[PDB]
């Protein structure tokens, strides 16, 4: 059976041109796809289909096996009514409190439901050839594709059916679905946890389905205030700007008693003492930053934004927000390697945390030249979704107001 | 013939239905010509006469071809087209010669009546019905509809190219070593076999082709390589750009300089070290295509350089897939980069240039990196593989630029090559403040209405200075004030500023800028021996922030 699927009123299908791929990925893609086609998952299509989304290959993780991956960002955006506000998958506010969360791939399940025939033409993609020497191979999807936010939505019915008993039998276990992934969490000891996962996969395995998060051990990266033996004017100027900025966030942040000591035109290198009022105002903020931003709350109707600074020496800070400065979450991430590799990993990390916490993928402000990112990110990418990103130079000040 | 291939279903855009355009009356002889033509076509299948229950119409004219007095039938699909569905873009992206593999023998074959050789989708023919008007239009015209793909219709290039691919599929599969390229109604056939074996597989391509409705030029006439194509000249072993003659004029119009700048740009694909900065400088400004532009010394110089670079022929080789690509880049001028790509030095597959500036300010290191990215992408397209780079930069210089720089970056496997100029950083800012160096709390400001500005500074050594600028902005004053501090200070200076705008610029360690101010601040910074730049929150009430804020 097939659920009747439709775009949003107005918008037409996606027409995204294929990114250039390497001989490696193309070869890979041609196999994958001739096997998917002599299995009826995808069919070759004519010029009468004007639509495209981009495809590419990865090998998942430490795995020597290529996997097709389709960029459905545009289509998802252009169907978005359907996969959110008609049927839609509710997000457990407890998943983020669990001792352990396991993520496992249930994408393949989709491969067995047929797709609405009057929607298939929107899932067209092209396998490009090198130097454009021949016409790319064009395909549509017949079954539910991975990457498309219709697929979990269409399968909601069949999925809870499949998990019904396991849920009955372990009522204290959380299972949340997002795209092609199942999130399974519990508070059991790690060993009893893993056992409950194999029990789960046995259930899945009857329908077709052959890593570990520890969300507690998630805590904030406070804006850290340098602790010091002496202080130079410079050191304090540094300090005052940094408290100065925090005020644009954390209510209660005081500054006056400190910039007290920056009086007149002193030499930057000039060691100047530290009065009791300042020594006190200093400590005061120290605990405010320790704490969650008073006043900020997640709005479910608003895009999440995440921003990343490069710290150097393999450090990366990042913040998550909906309106700037009002931070829902901040953090770091650290350390074969490569400036771009790290970021691409950091993106995936932050995205993962972001899904667990809000059931939502952030839109990333990436501190890198657009063209560099595009050339390389598909090389370190091991996730099955793709967030939205835009590129931006990091104002120099911000970088350090967040440094550790 | 009308190829026996299956047809492509086509529909009008979701709202509408076929056009209904009235036929303009035509002179008595244009009417005669159309009837002759359509009788011809009709007997071939291309068109079919229809009963006027069919609502649809599209205009049709006949222009008197050339001085060679025959007539040609034009149709106006403006309206059917507007109302027809969008198709998969035919081929977008075009093969570069430098990407072609070498081939022993090559043949061109041209399809005849390509468009009229492919069938149209039944359900859609109805909408392609036109009308031949009666003399002085007094009675009903004759009405035909298309059976094959009309020239000038929206979907013709798409369906045709698709059909030709569907038909070639068999041959290509049963012959994966012979190469075909389809460009429109052209087929070129590439083989690494001898003049006999090749005419052999050619002649049975033709046979396979005629089995499907497509006729081809006999093995007797008339094309042998070299071939001209999309601007290139392909030989079986090498390629080049097709002959480009640069004019010898005493007077150069804007239009003459455009065509030159574009012939040179074309040339630069295979002619190493073409430069055009000086010829493009002319074009800056707003002038008419016919206005004459007198050449500068530097531009006349350039024309000179280019003119000799072209005086002897040059060709690119083809790509041997089993060897690494090597990419060398050289600095050729300010913001100007040239590169060559080869597999055996120095027989180039291709050369290129790069002169894009990103932002108002950069330094060589940023620019060289952006050319590596350019070249890399280009590589992926043309060869599906990144090259190994040789760059006029030391590993230390680039290791230093990146680690300290705040944008993520990464270039593929590369190695130093000593080809001057070499890229360096021309100054580096201190990391910690400098003991024993005068501290300038500087500060620029502008009144947004007057656009009148006062820039200045105070030091920890009592010094002061405030000067006045006319029609600048807050931005300029803040850069002036830092420039100030640099010209009055000595070789070790600490500069404190409340301008994040200014800090950002300078902290980026530029070495070229569109701004003259900035280009000076730069001059200064290279002269200094140590400089530390600090930021402070303006108006917050800081040491020398408020102090020299009094002076502004
Ligand atoms: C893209 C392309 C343009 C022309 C354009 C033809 C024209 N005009 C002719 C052919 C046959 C092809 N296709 C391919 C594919 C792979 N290797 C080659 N090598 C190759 C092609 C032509 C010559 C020649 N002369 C030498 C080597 N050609």
């Amino acid at each position: 059976e097939t659920v009747p699927v439709k775009l949003k009123p107005g918008m037409d299908g996606p027409k995204v041109k294929q990114w250039p791929l390497t001989e490696e990925k193309i070869k890979a893609l041609v196999e994958i796809c001739t096997e998917m086609e002599k299995e009826g998952k995808i069919s070759k299509i004519g010029p009468e289909n004007p639509y495209n989304t981009p495809v590419f290959a990865i090998k998942k993780k430490d795995s020597t096996k290529w996997r097709k991956l389709v960029d459905f960002r545009e289509l998802n955006k252009r169907t978005q009514d359907f996969w959110e506000v008609q049927l839609g998958i509710p997000h457990p506010a407890g998943l983020k409190k669990n001792k352990s969360v396991t993520v496992l791939d249930v994408g393949d399940a989709y491969f067995s439901v047929p797709l609405d025939e009057d929607f298939r033409k929107y899932t067209a993609f092209t396998i490009p050839s090198i130097n454009n020497e021949t016409p790319g191979i064009r395909y549509q999807y017949n079954v539910l594709p991975q990457g498309w936010k219709g697929s979990p939505a269409i399968f909601q019915s069949s999925m809870t059916k499949i998990l019904e008993p396991f849920r009955k039998q372990n009522p204290d276990i959380v299972i949340y679905q997002y795209m092609d992934d199942l999130y399974v969490g519990s508070d059991l000891e790690i060993g009893q946890h893993r056992t409950k996962i194999e029990e789960l996969r046995q259930h899945l395995l009857r329908w077709g389905l052959t890593y570990e998060l520890h969300p507690d051990k998630w805590t904030v990266q406070p804006i850290v205030l340098p602790e010091k033996d002496s202080w130079t004017v410079n050191d304090i100027q540094k300090l005052v700007g940094k408290l100065n900025w925090a005020s644009q966030i954390y209510p209660g942040i005081k500054v006056r008693q400190l910039c007290k000591l920056l009086r007149g035109t002193k030499a930057l290198t000039e060691v100047i003492p530290l009065t009791e009022e300042a020594e006190l105002e200093l400590a005061e903020n120290r605990e405010i930053l320790k704490e969650p931003v008073h006043g900020v709350y997640y709005d479910p109707s608003k895009d999440l934004i995440a921003e990343i600074q490069k710290q150097g020496q393999g450090q990366w800070t990042y913040q998550i927000y909906q309106e700037p400065f009002k931070n829902l979450k901040t953090g770091k991430y650290a350390r074969h390697t490569n400036d771009v590799k790290q970021l691409t990993e950091a993106v995936q990390k932050i995205t993962t945390e972001s899904i667990v916490i809000w059931g939502k993928t952030p839109k990333f402000k990436l501190p890198i030249q657009k063209e560099t990112w595009e050339t390389w990110w598909t090389e370190y990418w091991q996730a099955t979704w793709i967030p939205e990103w835009e590129f931006v130079n990091t104002p120099p000040l911000v970088k350090l107001w967040y440094q550790l | 013939p009308i190829s026996p291939i299956e047809t492509v279903p086509v529909k009008l855009k979701p709202g509408m239905d076929g056009p209904k355009v009235k036929q303009w009356p035509l002179t008595e002889e244009k009417i005669k010509a159309l009837v002759e033509i359509c009788t011809e076509m009709e007997k071939e299948g291309k068109i079919s006469k229809i009963g006027p229950e069919n609502p649809y119409n599209t205009p049709v004219f006949a222009i008197k071809k050339k001085d060679s007095t025959k007539w040609r039938k034009l149709v106006d699909f403006r309206e059917l087209n507007k109302r027809t569905q969008d198709f998969w873009e035919v081929q977008l992206g075009i093969p570069h010669p430098a990407g072609l593999k070498k081939n022993k023998s090559v043949t061109v074959l041209d399809v005849g009546d390509a468009y009229f050789s492919v069938p149209l989708d039944e359900d859609f023919r109805k909408y392609t019905a036109f009308t031949i008007p009666s003399i002085n239009n007094e009675t009903p015209g004759i009405r035909y509809q298309y059976n094959v793909l009309p020239q000038g219709w929206k979907g013709s290039p798409a369906i045709f190219q698709s059909s030709m691919t569907k038909i070639l599929e068999p041959f290509r599969k049963q012959n994966p070593d012979i190469v075909i390229y389809q460009y429109m109604d052209d087929l070129y056939v590439g083989s690494d076999l001898e003049i006999g074996q090749h005419r052999t597989k050619i002649e049975e391509l033709r046979q396979h082709l005629l089995r499907w409705g497509l006729t081809t030029p006999d093995k007797k006439h008339q094309k042998e390589p070299p071939f001209l194509w999309m601007g290139y000249e392909l030989h079986p072993d090498k390629w080049t750009v097709q002959p480009i003659v640069l004019p010898e004029k005493d007077s150069w119009t804007v239009n003459d300089i455009q065509k030159l700048v574009g012939k040179l740009n074309w040339a630069s694909q295979i002619y190493p070290g073409i430069k055009v900065r000086q010829l493009c400088k002319l074009l800056r400004g707003t002038k008419a295509l016919t206005e004459v532009i007198p050449l500068t010394e530097e531009a006349e110089l350039e024309l000179a350089e280019n003119r000799e670079i072209l005086k002897e022929p040059v060709h690119g080789v083809y790509y041997d897939p089993s060897k690494d690509l090597i990419a060398e880049i050289q600095k050729q001028g300010q913001g100007q980069w040239t590169y060559q790509i080869y597999q055996e030095p120095f027989k180039n597959l291709k050369t290129g240039k790069y002169a894009r500036m990103r932002g108002a300010h950069t330094n060589d290191v940023k620019q060289l990196t952006e050319a590596v990215q350019k070249i890399t992408t280009e590589s992926i397209v043309i060869w599906g593989k990144t090259p190994k780079f040789k760059l006029p930069i030391q590993k230390e210089t680039w290791e230093t630029w990146w680690t300290e720089y705040w944008q993520a970056t990464w270039i593929p496997e590369w190695e130093f090559v000593n080809t001057p100029p070499l890229v360096k950083l021309w100054y580096q800012l201190e990391k910690e403040p400098i003991v024993g160096a005068e501290t300038f709390y500087v500060d620029g400001a502008a009144n947004r209405e007057t656009k009148l500005g006062k820039a200045g500074y105070v030091t920890n050594r009592g010094r002061q200075k405030v000067v006045t600028l006319t029609d600048t902005t807050n931005q300029k004053t803040e850069l002036q004030a830092i420039y100030l501090a640099l010209q009055d200070s000595g070789l070790e200076v600490n500069i404190v500023t409340d301008s994040q705008y200014a800090l950002g610029i300078i902290q980026a360690q530029p070495d070229q800028s569109e701004s003259e101010l900035v280009n000076q601040i730069i001059e200064q910074l290279i002269k200094k021996e140590k400089v530390y730049l600090a930021w402070v929150p303006a108006h917050k009430g800081i040491g020398g922030n408020e102090q020299v804020d009094k002076l502004v």
